[PDB]
């Protein structure tokens, strides 16, 4: 009594590529759901992502025209490329550069990595070229960033077309609270949290973050 | 009278506000009245909300 367990983590289950569990235990009568209930909405508000914010196409002016040789307009382009899932290990802002001639699908892959940027889905689909002489070149620009921010409202050239960022790499978080089995208790309890994020963050990494942010933004009541 | 004119064409994307009017096939309209952040919005056991 007047005492309480501290929690743990136990396992981090990696189900799949981009599908996750985490493990939490022990717990005390009534936590399970307070601290499911922080954490999820703590991992689907805050996580620090990586998106792509500005893109500049050789011979385009603007994202309503079309170009000779590619099957999609622009706009099914920036489409495609908002859901571009990648991570950047240093810088905060980097500059990807994509050539391709040929025909086929454009994939992820024919981006020209450098050692640090990292793509997570190689087989994600950009475009298609439908011509064996025809080409394109764009210079793809990643920032890094802490949730939604549209292109209407963030703060040169006739080149640079703006695409809506959605720094988030979280997609959907659920969890479980469960009785478990210490040498010998009743009324304790195990979580266990479900995620599925778009694999460029870590689980572990993504839960420390969480709990990190919670305790020193909760600092501010002790001590008032 | 004229004696030339130019004609310029804009394109918006005009998005979505508190305020639109979307509604339904069976007549059920409704004034969109609020962005909740999705960690607000219900959500089922399966975590979909």
């Amino acid at each position: 009594v007047t005492e309480f367990l501290k929690p743990r983590l136990v396992d981090i289950e990696q189900v799949s590529s981009t599908h996750a569990k985490v493990t939490l235990e022990p717990l005390e009568r009534g936590f399970g759901h307070t601290l499911g209930n922080a954490l999820r909405r703590i991992l689907l508000s805050s996580m620090p992502g990586c998106a792509v914010t500005e893109v500049e196409i050789d011979g385009v002016l603007h994202e309503y025209s079309t170009k000779e040789g590619v099957q999609e307009d622009i706009l099914e382009i920036l489409l495609n490329l908002k859901g571009l899932a990648v991570r950047v290990q240093g810088k905060d802002e980097v500059i990807l550069t994509l050539n391709k001639s040929g025909i086929g699908p454009v994939t992820a892959a024919d981006i020209t990595h450098d050692g640090d940027v990292e793509i997570v889905k190689p087989q994600h689909v950009i475009c298609h070229l439908t011509d064996e002489n025809a080409s394109i070149s764009m210079r793809i620009k990643v920032q890094r960033g802490r949730g939604y921010v549209p292109a209407s409202t963030r703060i040169r050239p006739i080149g640079r077309l703006l695409v809506d960022a959605c720094y988030s790499p979280v997609e959907r978080i659920a969890y479980n609270v469960e009785a478990a089995r210490v040498e010998q208790r009743t009324d304790l309890d195990k979580l266990v949290i479900e995620m599925e994020t778009n694999g460029t963050i870590d689980p572990e990494e993504a839960i420390r973050r969480a709990a990190t942010i919670l305790a020193e933004q909760l600092e501010a009541f002790v001590d008032l | 009278g004229v004696l030339k004119i130019v004609k310029v064409y804009l394109a918006v994307k005009r998005r979505i506000q508190p305020g639109d009017k979307m509604a339904g096939r069976h007549g059920n309209k409704g004034v969109i009245s609020k962005i909740n952040p999705i960690e607000d919005m219900p959500y089922d056991e399966n975590g979909t909300p």
